[PDB]
RNA sequence: AAAUUUUUUAAAAUUUUUUUUUUUUUUUGCUGAAACUAGCCUCCAUGAAGAAGGAAUCGCGAGUAAUCGUAGAUCAUUAGCGC
């Protein structure tokens, strides 16, 4: 019981598509049936590819060197975004997804993971007890991305808990 | 119901306070133009738009004059958009029971309440409160000029078990009339008319020399009720800061004496246990003062535009003006001369779509 | 059904393109969508004596409170001569307050001319049609001109 | 100033209708 | 400034002690102090007593010197040393 | 008809006329309607209107140089319109009430052919037929 | 509705007005001297008449100047220190 | 006197207890230590003591 | 604990009055080491000219002028008017 989003930033439009498509052979590879003969996939109608648009920001400078008030030109930043959805049950292929994003480097292009997953919870006896429904699945990772040599393909990775 | 969807001339001799210049009465006579314009404020601008007195006979009204006239229930809340289909609704009920000579205090417009005239503290404590000599003091020489024979008639009643409590009618009206630099008498004076009427329509004490002969009818009409909760416009010096330093403590609606004295609505004293003794809370006992308010949807001091209230009644709605009456009404003002010309079928529907029952532009746009 | 492109360019100093249709559902209500102004509308229409008229919620007259903004609002509808008879519901997104109205009239002005053909403008027919409703169904789609990348220089 | 001192309308003009959200 | 500490005069009360070897303000009221006290900046308050000290500010270009007397009690040092702009 | 719409409407935004709400304006205008109305049963409206503007048409117009020139009715309604205002500004500046009176009581003159747009309207007339 | 004293400003003028009980929308015709008294009563409560004011701020810039400060010779020269056409002296 | 609804403030730091009504879901996010796990302790041990009411 | 406060020569507000413990949320002049010159904020008080501006002249014809905010930069804070 896992899942996984995976968002992607670039500048170039060529990249972040090139990394969109990769990623997507990926997922598809990574659930495959290669062979009948076992037979529990997930295409669930949760699954996406939903595009996004950017944060609409324009950033002007002086022309000329001196005097040269009158001399504006406008500048820009671009950022294209998408995010690649699917989840799934098992963790042997999701460590092959991230030992597969481990491998393949991709040029210009972030990387920001999402991980909301299941792990069980120990309680100490007393509020089991002081128990005898809702979602609550509340844990919320938090890493750093930056400042110790990494070009951003950080991965956050929410948790959530189950204690019946 | 022969009247039905038609307009009807108003009585304005049985009307005191509703156009008349309403604050100059204790203040100087103003310069002639300047007067203070309260009054009825929607039938003042009815006035002075068709050039006469007559209103439309909604049906709504109907069923107002025959719940009033019933005693089914004398606890009535009227709320709608703004001016709507209240003030003019509530002119015509008093109107209409003025017709059947019951004894009425009428409220022009609770803003005058509230908003301005001098005043003084009243103790100190919870219960200590505020008080206003001009507001209190129109509102009883309104309820004189309004029914002085029938006031006169009346004498000082004694209290339903406050005798046990103290132990442990134009008499007072002329008691607070007298003087202006002891406001605390005029105001004390005003709600002291308020229990009276209270249990007079009641029926605790019939008097003892009286003929078999039924008591007045006691109606209060409450137009712009909520500026008895929004907050009002005196304020003090709080006691901590110097005067230089003088952030305004603003009044509220409770800190007044008068119209937390005049919260009719959350009063028990119309569901009277003497009255529910005495009348038996049946069909044939009707022995309650029956009370209704109806308040705006433009409030000149930020009152709340719904009332949340805890004490059980019956809320009516006041529906918008429908595409039959906007067509009389769009008739009558063809015949008033406050228009040039008749109205399409068109141009009905049309004004029917665009003011949304919203009376007082229905009456803007009438030129066009 | 076979809906075709009605869209137009019409302004000047910058375009537009509004490449939503005006479409009837098979709920008897149909569905059209109208801007003129970036901020946008949409609207559905029953044919009902309901609750009559409605954008955002509300009834119309507190949320729209100026009378002239209101007839802006009203205006295809009066010129169409089929006031009463539809339930209006309808949505809005925006701008400011009579660009609403004009906005969200046009869009009346589309749904109702899916409603009955030959009032309004379509592209049901190449494109092209003529009635008293038909000028008023290609929006206004002129924007504020940009403040000049420039000087006031003066 | 367009009543900057005391006004609901030139205390936006003097930036301090808008309440100065607690950032550093 | 009154509000969490409202009194800066450091390198003028290194100084004033300094001066403070017999008595800080004439304990032995005032008598002029003549030993003269010359600080080398102006940003600093002027603290309660402090009276009858003969105090040379820095303008930027000398020491200026200037009795305090009652009234200059509650002022900053640096209103009492000008940049001489008189025509 | 709808010109009856039409020099109203030219009425409304010539009495914009200044940045602001042409619903200030517009409520400004029907008000001096309604003023109109007051004054004139005191001491019957969009007909009063129409024969002030009716009798304000300038048909010619006049070039300097001085040459005349044929002008479309439309801009003699929108000089119209502008000369009535022009001459209210001034009537209002001199009571210097609000506006809505000072359009109404020109409305109520330039329908009586008389004031000065009913002046300057004739002469510019005259003038037009001088310099054929 | 004393948004009318001359001596003092609004804020204060409408605080005297409610020290002593007048609202707004009272004018000075509607009055009685009684009032007044007590209002007059209240400015000895408070501080009083801008131009007694007005010879309290000439000594206090008396002190100031006579302080030998540059504000003095600002206050006898007129620069602003943030239209020397008005002065305190 | 007016204020963004989303004040989105700095300068501090917390457990930043939130609801989700559009899920029915309850947030809880990390932000005293580090390292990840120093938080999921830390949050885990929030989780216990809330268990405690 | 309980059925008390406030007027005139007969009334009025409460059924909550008076004690102890509590308790939040704002509030604090702000930011900086230091705000006199020379910052900025808030609130008092004093309330100037100015009642539309000559000769002369500039800019701009549709979502334009004007008017209205808004947010970004540099920035500890200081842009109210600058951009």
């Amino acid at each position: 019981a896992y899942s996984v989003e995976i968002a992607v930033q670039g500048f170039e439009k060529r990249y972040v598509d090139m990394a969109c498509n990769t990623l997507g052979d990926i997922i598809i590879l990574a659930f495959a049936p290669k062979s009948y003969a076992a037979l529990n996939l997930a295409f669930g109608p949760e699954r996406r590819d939903v595009r996004l648009p950017w944060r609409r920001t324009r950033i002007t400078l002086i022309r000329g060197p001196h005097i040269d008030k009158t001399g504006m030109e406008q500048f820009e930043r671009r950022e294209y975004k998408s995010v690649l959805t699917a989840a799934t049950n098992c963790p042997q292929e999701l460590a092959r997804l991230l030992e597969a994003v481990k491998l393949y480097q991709f040029t210009g292009v972030q990387i920001k993971m999402q991980l909301a997953s299941a792990q069980r919870v120990d309680l100490p006896a007393d509020v089991s007890a002081l128990l005898r429904x809702x979602x609550x699945x509340x844990x919320x990772x938090x890493x750093x991305x930056x400042x110790x040599x990494x070009x951003x393909x950080x991965x956050x990775x929410x948790x959530x808990x189950x204690x019946x | 119901p022969a009247h039905l969807r038609s307009y009807y001339p108003l009585n304005l001799a049985l009307l005191p306070e509703a156009a008349r210049g309403s604050a100059g009465a204790f203040y100087t006579p103003r310069d002639p133009g300047h007067e203070r314009r309260g009054g009825c404020k929607a039938l003042q601008q009815e006035m002075e738009a068709t050039g006469r007195a007559s209103i439309l006979y909604r049906p709504i009204m109907a069923a107002l004059n025959g719940a009033v006239a019933a005693g089914q229930q004398p606890r009535l809340l009227l709320t709608g958009p703004a001016g709507c289909g209240k003030s003019l609704a509530l002119l015509g009920l008093v109107e209409w029971a003025r017709q059947q000579g019951w004894l009425v205090v009428y409220v022009p417009s609770c803003l005058a309440l509230v908003r301005g005239g001098y005043f003084a503290r009243r103790g100190r404590g919870a219960a200590g409160g505020w008080d206003t000599l001009t507001s209190a003091q129109q509102l009883l020489k309104g309820v004189m000029d309004a029914h002085g024979p029938l006031l006169q008639s009346l004498p000082v009643l004694p209290v339903p078990g406050r005798a046990a409590r103290r132990q442990q009618l134009q008499d007072v009206a002329l008691r607070g009339l007298s003087s202006d630099d002891n406001a605390q008498l005029a105001v004390d004076s005003a709600l002291q008319l308020i229990r009276q009427l209270q249990l007079l329509g009641s029926g605790a004490a019939q008097p003892p020399d009286s003929q078999p002969g039924q008591p007045p009818r006691v109606l209060f009409a409450l137009d712009d009720y909520n500026y008895l909760y929004g907050p009002t416009d005196y304020g003090v010096q709080p006691p901590s800061a110097s005067p230089l330093q003088g952030r305004r403590r603003v009044l509220d609606a409770g800190e007044l004496i008068l119209a937390r004295g005049l919260r009719l609505l959350e009063s028990e004293l119309g569901t009277n246990p003497v009255a529910a003794a005495a009348a038996g809370g049946g069909a044939g006992g009707v022995g309650g003062a029956v009370v209704v308010a109806a308040t705006t949807a433009t409030p000149a001091l930020p009152a709340p535009r719904s009332l949340a209230l805890e004490v059980p009644h019956t809320v009516v709605e006041v529906p918008g003006f429908d595409e039959a009456e906007t067509a009389a009404a769009l008739a009558h003002y063809a015949a008033t001369g406050a228009a040039t010309r008749a109205a399409s079928a068109a141009e009905a529907r049309h004004l029917f779509a665009l003011t949304g029952g919203n009376g007082r532009e229905l009456r803007a746009k009438a030129g066009a | 059904s076979g809906e075709a492109g009605s869209g137009l360019a019409f302004p000047a100093t910058s375009t537009s393109p509004e490449p939503a249709g005006p479409h009837i559902d098979l709920t008897g209500v149909t569905h059209a969508r109208g801007k003129r102004k970036a901020s946008a509308a949409s609207v559905q229409l029953v044919p009902a004596g309901g609750a009559g008229i409605t954008v955002n919620g509300v009834p119309l007259s507190s949320y729209f409170r100026d009378p002239a903004c209101r007839e802006k609002v009203l205006a295809p509808l009066a010129l169409a001569g089929a006031e009463t008879a539809y339930d209006v519901a309808a949505r809005v997104k925006g701008g400011g307050m009579m660009g609403q109205a004009q906005a969200i009239a046009t869009a009346l002005a589309r749904a109702l001319c899916v409603q009955q053909p030959s009032l309004g403008a379509t592209a049901g027919d190449g494109g092209n049609g003529e009635g008293p409703l038909a000028a008023m169904t290609r929006w206004d789609g002129r924007v504020v001109e940009r403040q000049k990348p420039g000087q006031a220089g003066s | 100033g367009k009543g900057d001192n005391r006004t609901r309308r030139g205390k936006i003009f003097r930036g301090t209708y808008r309440e100065q959200l607690p950032s550093h | 400034s009154t509000w969490k500490g409202p009194y800066v005069a450091v390198s003028l009360l290194q100084e004033v002690v300094a001066l403070a070897r017999k008595h800080p303000n004439w304990w032995n009221i005032g008598q002029k102090a003549p030993e003269v006290i010359n600080t080398y900046s102006r940003a600093s308050v002027i603290l309660p007593d402090f009276i009858a000290c003969r105090f040379g500010v820095h303008n930027g270009k000398s020491f200026v010197g200037m009795e305090v007397q009652e009234a200059m009690v509650g002022h900053r040092l640096g209103e009492f040393a000008p940049t001489k702009a008189t025509v | 008809x709808x010109x009856x719409x039409x020099x109203x409407x030219x009425x409304x935004x010539x009495x914009x006329x200044x940045x602001x709400x042409x619903x200030x304006x517009x409520x400004x205008x029907x008000x001096x309607x309604x003023x109109x109305x007051x004054x004139x049963x005191x001491x019957d409206v969009l007909e009063v209107l129409m024969r002030a503007v009716d009798n304000c048409k300038p048909l010619m117009k006049v070039i300097q140089s001085y040459q005349p020139r044929p002008l479309n009715p439309d801009q003699s309604t929108n000089f119209a319109v502008k000369w009535i205002l022009q001459a209210a500004q001034k009537r209002r500046a001199g009571a210097k009430a609000s506006m809505a009176e000072a359009l109404a009581v020109e409305l109520l003159l330039a329908a009586q052919r008389k004031g000065g747009a009913r002046a300057r309207r004739d002469e510019v007339h005259k003038l037009a037929l001088d310099n054929r | 509705a004393l948004a009318r004293v001359f001596g003092l400003g609004k804020s204060t003028s409408l605080a005297v007005s409610e020290a002593c009980g007048i609202s707004k929308d009272l004018k000075v015709k509607d009055v009685k001297d009684s009032y007044i008294q007590k209002v007059t009563a209240y400015i000895e409560a408070n501080f009083v008449t801008g131009d007694t004011l007005k010879r309290q701020v000439r000594e206090n810039v008396l002190e100031e100047v006579a302080i030998n400060s540059r504000r003095g010779v600002r206050h006898t020269l007129g620069l602003p220190v943030s239209a020397r056409k008005l002065r305190p002296l | 006197a007016a204020r963004a609804a989303a004040n989105a403030a700095a300068y501090p730091v917390d457990v930043e207890h939130s609801f989700c009504r559009r899920t029915r879901t309850a947030a809880l996010s990390t932000a005293r230590y580090g390292s990840r796990e120093a938080n999921r302790k830390l949050l885990l041990e929030h989780y216990n003591e809330l268990l405690r009411a």
